[PDB]
C-alpha cells in the first residue's frame, strides 16, 4: 500500500517531501510544500484486492 | 524475511525502500519518545507499520 | 500521602501563587501529616515536546492533576 502510495508519488511528483530530524526544535514552519500522501492513499490496488 | 519476499515478489521499487523494525510490549510514552526520535534522527524514516 | 499537581503557564510568579495556594489549602480544612510537595512548570519553546517535564519531571514524580494555561503567545 505504501509503496502504491509512493508510486503515485513519483507519478504525480519526482520528489519526496522527507520526515523531520529531532523532537526538539522547529526550524522554518510545518508547510506541507510537497503534498503528502492523503490523495496518494486514496487509490491503492493489490493483487486482487482493493 | 518477510520484507526481502516482499521485495523479491513484486513492483520493483525504484525506492530503495529499507525497514527498522522491534518488538516490545509497552503503552509507555517514554518508549515513544526513545525509538520514535532515535528512529527521526537516523535518516528520518518515512512509513510506519 | 503526597500528592504532585502541576501547573502549566507561561509564568513563575502565579505558580508561587500556587505554591501559596497549596500552603492555604495545607490550612484550610485539609490536614495533616505531609501530602503535598510542589510541581510547575511554564510553557515549552517547542512545541513538539511538551512532554519530556511531564514524564521525567511531573510522572516521575507522581502528578496526579495538571492546571494548564494557552501558551506564552496564547493566540496562536
Amino acid at each position: 500500500i505504501l509503496t502504491t502510495a509512493a508510486s503515485s508519488m513519483l507519478e504525480k511528483f519526482s520528489y519526496i517531501p522527507e520526515a523531520k530530524a529531532s523532537c526538539y526544535g522547529q526550524m522554518e514552519r510545518p508547510e506541507v510544500p510537497m503534498h503528502t500522501l492523503h490523495p496518494f492513499m486514496v487509490n491503492v490496488t493489490w493483487d486482487g484486492k482493493d | 524475511l518477510r520484507t526481502l519476499w516482499g521485495p523479491e515478489q513484486a513492483a520493483g521499487l525504484p525506492l530503495d525502500v529499507n525497514v527498522v523494525a522491534l518488538l516490545m510490549n509497552r503503552t509507555d510514552p517514554k518508549s515513544l519518545i526513545t525509538h520514535v526520535c532515535d528512529l527521526m534522527s537516523g535518516a528520518r524514516i518515512h512509513g510506519l507499520v | 500521602k503526597i500528592v504532585n499537581i502541576g501547573a502549566v503557564l507561561s509564568t513563575r510568579k502565579h505558580e508561587q501563587m500556587f505554591r501559596e495556594a497549596v500552603n492555604q489549602a495545607n490550612k484550610r480544612h485539609g490536614s495533616w501529616k505531609i501530602q503535598l510537595n510542589a510541581t510547575s512548570v511554564t510553557h515549552k519553546p517547542n512545541a513538539i515536546q511538551m512532554a519530556l517535564s511531564v514524564c521525567e519531571d511531573l510522572i516521575s514524580s507522581q502528578v496526579y492533576a495538571i492546571l494548564v494555561s494557552h501558551p506564552p503567545t496564547p493566540n496562536d
